[PDB]
């Protein structure tokens, strides 16, 4: 809005009121605008939802990953804390119980801070956190990246919306109390309790039927979920802001409306089916009432009872000012130099997370891929990676290896891939509008060659200190379908290293189809960019195995993966012995 | 040579809204339905300094506020003697 | 034609499905049952996991001065078997039915492993399908598991190792009489061989020898 | 109806060990080195009560604290006035 602000006074005709000034710098922010990737992202192939994916025709799993790295800045704990909460929500909104939390830290050392954030949050709410990244560089130093992906499962029968369908609805708002939380007027402190409270009422409206429509309230609050609510459905709404339930009574009309308090929901139902939704809430220990109405007129109406505050189109709302592409054409695989990154051991970090609960944890954390279960169905496994060292060479490749090497850790574990979920964490885009272009460009070509749609996605662009830009990191998460019994469990064996040291894309698919052919066979597989980790070895000590090999050395972009099968392993790709797994 | 006995009372912010202690408030009030307005659930550390005077034992305890006990963003301190 | 048994869901208790679960699968008829609720009916009353009440001052100090208290009690006395799992312990002290007091863990924070048990006691209406002393793998999630001797108590299992720092390595207590069992290790989680281990579907095997 | 302030001070027994207090001992003596020995930690509960004079207002505050706020177990308590 340091620009932006002569191209709102030619659509409204005048000069902007109080209350819409502050509306549009945070509903046109970069946060929740999307001006630099709004083009991209329509590029990119997609899966009438967004944010779920057909597993077994019987049942859907819902996820998404958001990008908390501002607040996690300025606050580490209570940042990390309140990333895992509007995380859950956006997942909650699709009728799906949170089943599965990840991780993606990028920092200089282990902050106790940001992990123990996590930890508190996702612990108090009894959703395990069966993974995540830890990429320990001193290239992050003043500039930390917290990437949280929530996923939960769905019947497709009981599935809910996100937009209001027809009018003659009305929008209640219901949760935690909407106060005064937007180094003073941004800080702000996670009730992991509400939450779970909040979990465990919506999911009871759904199955009473009586969601027909439910947004997230996050970024921008009661005025970006009303307005997003509409804007999706083409309708409009009459916003009454004496009917939300406020902490502090004393608030003025604006603050109402831009309030980002955590905690709270939006549900879309009809005006009988109302006095049912707010019983559920009080026996929830939560604070509800009705405050918008949807109408058939193409308008946000905003009102305090009787006086009005502010009334503008609502396509003029969520639809920010789109920026220009500048189209990116892709370049020679580069020789690229191993980047250090502090290779350490990822149990002291989820030892500190509950990533049992549910019961329905398969596979636990340590062997990259985590593979879950339905109690009854069939099962999903979800990977997270970022090739965060590579892309500092190359901006494309890097970025592009990143969403080939996660495919490479879905197969490993027995599963056929089904989606992706991207997060772009770029430096400043306008000094550089190039290098977004190699990364949205190296994300959509990766699709298109592994035929992996993308669900959802995120971007937190302005990572800068000292004006100096951020290393381009990419943070892709995988989903795909698999059997739980049809599992990789470490059994007393003989390692081999199968695949080539070096990297061509042009004979990729033929170590994909190998991996494929070796674990319906029964064997056990781990890729792994430095092949085994710190974190590998401390897993295989708690299932009460030793490994002792000789790794062979291979490029940092490589086409490796370690196989411990009983016999030597018979596929169309390179396979050497490099030692055993004894007791 | 010599002793110095402090009590530290830390406390999130007047701005900041702690659900800790919100929870409890509201629990003392209509499940034990004591009248009790507006409680606040901190942190209290006990510590014996060993400095010179009784203006270097403060500053000693002024200075493990600052870099570990109390964070300077959220929460707010208060100092006194035993 | 199967026992009853219940799961108190306690606003905040994360373990109810698990505890569902575990107890449908191995012979008994589990029932949610609420606050308000009446515990008469009942002859098994599991007291679940998670974090009742956010922990917010102290582990399920908020949810032991709840209205079910002067329910499990009357059944306490009565004499009906009562288990209290991770955090149903942590409201059996509070509510006064166990001895002592669970406090954070030494090394700081939280810890989710799959721990080495020894039963120091069988003859217990809970751990008889065990013999005196196996070696049993079963999980847990602590960051409030230090155990802290008051009264010479009656031990029932014990870790390995030294994972809490509790007080002669204990993870379980019993009563005075022998109905109320107080347990650190999630049990429900060690049924099926998909999740980790059938060492702990035993403990549930060991509820149904009891009533005959 | 008037208001009187209270702050109680909750403390582990000067016996039962706090290894969440030894290890904050051991930091910022090796860590950020302060001559500072002997050092408990607990909390700090502050809260506001409505009666009709001050020593009924007590009343209130050792009530809570008995059946809720502290655990009688491991736990000592010292309330004063703000
Ligand atoms: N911060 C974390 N939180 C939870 N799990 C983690 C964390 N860091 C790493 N992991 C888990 O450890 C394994 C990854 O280990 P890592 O050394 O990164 O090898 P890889 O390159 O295969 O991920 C995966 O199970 C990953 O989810
Ligand atoms: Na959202």
């Amino acid at each position: 809005k340091l620009r932006y602000l002569n191209i709102l006074k030619e659509k409204l005709g005048r000069e902007p009121t109080f209350v819409e000034l502050q509306a549009f710098s945070v509903m046109w922010s970069e946060h929740c605008g999307y001006s630099h990737t709004k083009k991209y992202i329509r590029r990119l192939p997609k899966t009438g939802n967004a944010g779920v994916v057909n597993l077994d025709d019987y049942y859907s799993v819902a996820f998404k990953i958001e990008s908390h790295n501002h607040p996690s800045a300025i606050e580490p704990y209570n940042g990390a804390a309140t990333g895992v909460g509007g995380i859950i929500r956006d997942v909650l909104a699709m009728g799906a119980r949170p089943t599965a939390i990840f991780d993606s830290l990028h920092m200089s050392r282990i902050i106790d801070g940001i992990i123990e954030g996590i930890a508190d949050y996702g612990n108090s709410i009894g959703v395990p956190t069966v993974g995540g990244e830890l990429r320990i560089s001193s290239l992050y130093a003043h500039n930390p990246l917290v990437n949280v992906l929530a996923a939960g499962v769905v019947r497709n029968d009981m599935l809910v919306d996100s937009k209001a369908s027809r009018p003659g609805q009305v929008i209640v708002i219901f949760g935690g109390a909407t106060g005064r939380d937007g180094t003073k007027l941004s800080i702000q402190v996670g009730d992991p309790f509400a939450e779970k409270m909040l979990i465990e009422a919506f999911l009871e409206m759904v199955e009473e039927g009586l969601v027909e429509g439910a947004q997230d309230l996050g970024a921008g609050g009661v005025l970006s979920a009303t307005s997003e609510l509409v804007a999706k459905g083409n309708l409009g709404a009459i916003v009454h802001l004496d009917r939300v339930p406020l902490r502090e009574p004393d608030m003025e009309p604006w603050e109402i409306l831009i309030s980002e308090s955590q905690e709270r929901m939006a549900v879309v139902t009809s005006p009988q089916k109302a006095s049912r939704i707010l019983e559920i809430a009080r026996k929830h220990l939560l604070f509800g009432d009705v405050v918008a109405e949807v109408i058939e007129e193409p308008v946000y109406r905003v009102m305090y009872r009787n006086d009005l505050v502010m009334e503008v189109p609502v396509q003029l709302l969520a639809n920010a000012p789109e920026e220009d592409i500048v189209e990116y054409t892709p370049g020679k695989i580069p020789e690229f130099k191993r980047v250090e990154f502090e290779e350490v051991n990822a149990r002291e970090v989820f030892e500190q997370y509950d990533h049992m609960v549910g019961t329905d944890t398969v596979v636990p954390p340590g062997f990259g891929a985590a593979v879950m279960r339905i109690k009854r169905d069939g099962g999903y496994s979800l990977v997270t990676h970022s090739r965060a060292d590579l892309a500092l060479q190359d901006t494309y490749w890097g970025t592009l290896i990143a969403v080939l090497e996660s495919v490479r850790k879905t197969l490993s574990v027995g599963a056929e891939p089904l989606a992706i979920t991207n997060c772009v964490n770029y430096g400043d885009p306008d000094v550089d509008p190039v290098g977004l272009s190699a990364m949205m460009t190296a994300l959509k070509n990766a699709c298109e060659f592994s035929g992996v749609p993308v669900a959802s996605g995120n971007a937190s662009l302005y990572n800068t200190y000292q004006g100096k830009p951020i290393p381009p990191t990419l943070v892709v998460g995988m989903l795909g379908k698999v059997n739980p019994q049809k599992v990789a469990k470490p059994k007393p064996s003989k390692v081999f290293a199968v695949g080539w040291n070096d990297f061509e894309l042009e004979r990729e698919k033929e170590l994909w189809r190998a991996i494929r052919k070796l674990s319906e066979e029964g064997a056990f597989i781990l890729s792994s960019s430095q092949l085994l980790t710190r974190t590998h070895v401390e897993t295989f000590r708690e299932y009460g195995l030793k490994i002792e090999v000789k790794l062979p050395e291979v490029r940092p972009a490589h086409q490796m993966v370690l196989v411990f099968s009983e016999r030597t392993p018979v596929v169309d790709v390179p396979v050497k012995e490099i030692g055993t797994l004894s007791r | 040579m010599p002793l110095f006995k402090f009590a530290i009372d830390v406390q999130y912010r007047s701005n900041v809204r702690d659900p800790r202690g919100e929870t409890i408030e509201r629990v003392l009030r209509e499940e034990k339905g004591l009248p009790v307005k507006k409680l606040r659930l901190g942190k209290s550390i006990h510590l014996e300094v060993e400095a010179e005077n009784k203006e270097k034992a403060y500053e000693i305890v002024k200075k493990a506020c600052e870099e570990l006990l109390v964070n300077p963003v959220v929460e707010e301190y208060e100092v006194r003697e035993l | 034609m199967k026992p009853r048994a219940c799961v108190v869901v306690y606003p905040g208790s994360n373990c109810d499905r698990d505890a569902y679960h575990a107890l449908e699968i191995n012979g008994f008829e589990p029932s949610y049952v609420g606050l308000d609720d009446k515990l008469d009916d009942y002859e098994l009353i599991i007291l679940p996991g998670g974090f009742s009440y956010g922990d917010y001052l102290r582990p399920g100090a908020v949810a032991a001065r709840e209205k079910i208290a002067f329910e499990i009690a009357k059944a306490a006395e009565r004499g009906k078997l009562i288990m209290g799992i991770c955090n149903g312990f942590q409201i059996l002290i509070e509510m006064g039915l166990l001895k002592g007091a669970l406090l954070q863990n030494s090394s700081g924070k939280f810890i989710c492993k799959w721990v080495d048990l020894i039963v120091e006691n069988n003859d217990t209406p809970f751990t008889n399908a065990f013999e005196k002393g196996e070696k049993i793998r079963i999980p847990i999630a602590h960051g409030f598991g230090r155990y802290v001797k008051i009264d010479d108590v009656n031990v029932v299992l014990r870790y390995v190792k030294d994972v809490n720092g509790s007080d002669e390595r204990i993870a379980g207590v019993l009563n005075e009489s022998g109905n109320v069992f107080g347990l650190m290790p999630h049990p429900e989680r060690a049924v099926e061989e998909l999740i980790g281990g059938e060492d702990g579907k035993k403990v549930f095997q060991s509820i149904l020898n009891y009533l005959k």
